[PDB]
């Protein structure tokens, strides 16, 4: 049946759904076909379904954290020591429901948590990410006032895009080079993150450079903020400042081979330390400055 | 200069001022007639003081014309009154816009008097206490801070919290400068808030703010009454390095970090 299939299905629409929603919803949908019941013939086949996935993946983060999420949920479910029926039931209907939940979530983070750029606060974003274009979105809806800033996007010209998202609002933006990073702090306030994944250590999975800019940052002690859809927390730990599981190479050491050719491999994901959440945009509530360890301890019951 | 030293402690400039005065005594023979002498020398004076103040100044204020942008927000503190100058020139002989901000503390008013100043000649001033200063910053674009010496170390000795507002600056956005007269800059040198502290009498902060002259019956005024207090302060503190990258003088440009580069040539 796969997952793998109805991941594909979903292409040039989305931008509503949100990463491990859809991934935990086919996974439910993959459970309720071969008997939900049992537990010798369910849970392994679902482990070596996902083992197969992240073998499968060409480049995607969060899909581990969802399963696992959804693991968890699974555990919560049977607990209740009634019958079997009931739970498997309610198994089979939370998936659809937590899909639901998951626009409920967004629709809170546009309307409540959206306090950080009000008194016409330049914000500095970089990496694309859904809810940020969301919360910009509903900002110009509510006309608080505002202002934006990105800085280029050219691995695989990522920017243009952005920059046409950004004009059926019909509103004044500016481009930004990642090397002049430096002259410009000026009159732009604080720097907001749209990024891949939320790290079990503090910081955050993000693309092409941002270590240098949370240095501005920390010189400049303008604060650093993350801006997300609140349940990307892959079981990750990046324990050095140049270490982590990476979809590509390290810094990638090339050889004088051919003509213009063996350069344009660039680290286009890179990380940043956990002395940097000033504050994170949370869906259960403004909730940040342990948080996501906390999360974790609770997951983990240590 | 020992009755003034008895008085209140003085700056480095006056002590220029004495060097070559005596200079200029040693100069001059005995021999000459007396008369012709003097008429001579008090014009050799003149134009010192023309020269080495007036002159610096001018220069102090083309250094600027040269440097400020199109119509500029501007802050300062103190009683720095080429900077005054400066400001008044700006807003009615050259015509620019003049968006200037003036911090003052509980001890001295003379931010209070500057501004005064400032609104007698017709210019839009912003007043600043002690309890904040970031609540206008967080907009605030060019900064000129408020000078008294120089150190061949590239600090700077001036008044009260100046220091704080240069801290503040390079947290916040953008560097500070300060321009100065090229017969200002001292060889001696210190590093810190404890090497020389330059006091008044503990009576600045007796009266209950206000005005100067007051007189009234209240609560204040125990220096020695209670069991035992102390209501101490300074006037005179250190002004960091790191902060104040621009140094304007006679020599018209170069950095604080050419600490003593215009001392060899004078």
């Amino acid at each position: 049946f796969n997952i793998t299939e109805t991941y594909l299905r979903f292409l040039e629409e989305d931008t509503e759904m949100t990463m491990p929603i859809a991934a935990i919803e086919a996974l439910v949908t993959l459970l309720r076909i071969k008997t939900p019941e049992t537990a010798a013939e369910m849970i392994n086949t679902i482990k070596s379904s996902t083992e197969e996935l992240i073998k499968s993946i060409p480049n995607s983060v969060s899909l581990r954290a969802g399963c696992d999420i959804f693991m968890r949920f699974v555990l919560r479910n049977l607990h209740l020591y009634g019958d079997w029926e009931n739970c498997k039931q309610h198994l089979i209907e939370n998936g659809q429901l937590f899909v639901s939940r998951a626009k409920k979530s967004r629709n809170k983070i546009a309307e409540i948590g959206v306090d950080f750029i009000a008194d016409d606060d330049i914000i500095l974003v970089h990496g694309y990410s859904r809810a940020v274009f969301s919360l910009l979105n509903h900002a110009a809806n509510k006309f608080i006032r505002f202002r934006c800033v990105v800085t280029e996007s050219r691995p695989s010209k990522q920017g243009n895009q952005l920059y046409t998202l950004l004009e059926q609002k019909g509103i004044p933006v500016t481009l930004i080079v990642d090397s002049a990073v430096g002259a410009v702090i000026d009159k732009v306030d604080k720097v907001f993150v749209g990024a891949e994944g939320v790290a079990e250590s503090g910081g955050i999975i993000n693309l092409v450079g941002t270590y240098s800019v949370g240095v501005l940052a920390h010189n400049a002690r303008k604060p650093f903020y993350v801006v997300t859809e609140s349940h990307k927390f892959v079981r990750m730990f990046p324990l050095s400042s140049d270490d982590l599981p990476m979809a590509g190479p390290p810094l990638d050491f090339t050889r004088r081979t051919d003509d213009l050719e063996d350069a344009l491999r660039g680290p286009t994901i890179d990380y940043t330390a956990q002395e940097y959440i000033t504050a994170l945009i949370t869906d259960l509530g403004v909730l940040t400055p342990s948080a996501v360890s906390e999360e974790l301890i609770k997951m983990w019951y240590d | 200069i020992d009755l003034l030293k008895k008085a209140r402690p003085l700056s480095v400039t006056m002590g220029n001022a004495i060097r070559w005065l005596k200079q200029e005594i040693s100069l001059i023979d005995p021999s000459t007639p007396d008369k012709a002498a003097k008429k001579d020398l008090c014009e050799k004076i003149g134009q010192f003081a023309k020269e080495k103040i007036e002159l610096a100044d001018q220069l102090i204020i083309d250094n600027a014309s040269t440097q400020i942008e199109e119509s500029t927000t501007i802050v300062t503190y103190g009683s720095s009154k080429v900077l005054t100058e400066l400001l008044l020139h700006n807003a009615i002989s050259l015509k620019k816009n003049i968006k200037v901000i003036v911090v003052d503390s509980r001890p001295l008013f003379e931010g209070r008097k500057m501004a005064e100043t400032l609104r007698n000649a017709g210019v839009n001033v912003m007043y600043a206490l002690i309890t904040s200063l970031d609540t206008i910053f967080n907009d605030v674009d060019y900064v000129f801070l408020g000078a008294h010496s120089i150190l061949s170390n590239g600090f700077l000795y001036s008044r009260a919290g100046t220091a704080m507002l240069a801290m503040s600056a390079k947290r916040r956005n953008i560097p500070v400068l300060v321009c100065c007269e090229s017969l200002k800059f001292s060889q001696r040198v210190q590093l810190d808030s404890v090497t020389f502290n330059e006091l008044a009498d503990p009576n600045d902060l007796v009266n209950i703010d206000y005005e100067n002259p007051v007189e009234r019956r209240g609560n204040k005024g125990a220096l020695l009454n209670q069991f035992i207090k102390e209501r101490k302060f300074e006037k005179k503190k250190l002004a960091m390095e790191n902060k104040p990258k621009g140094n304007k003088i006679g020599g018209k440009k170069g950095s604080e970090g050419e600490s003593k580069d215009a001392s060899n040539e004078e």
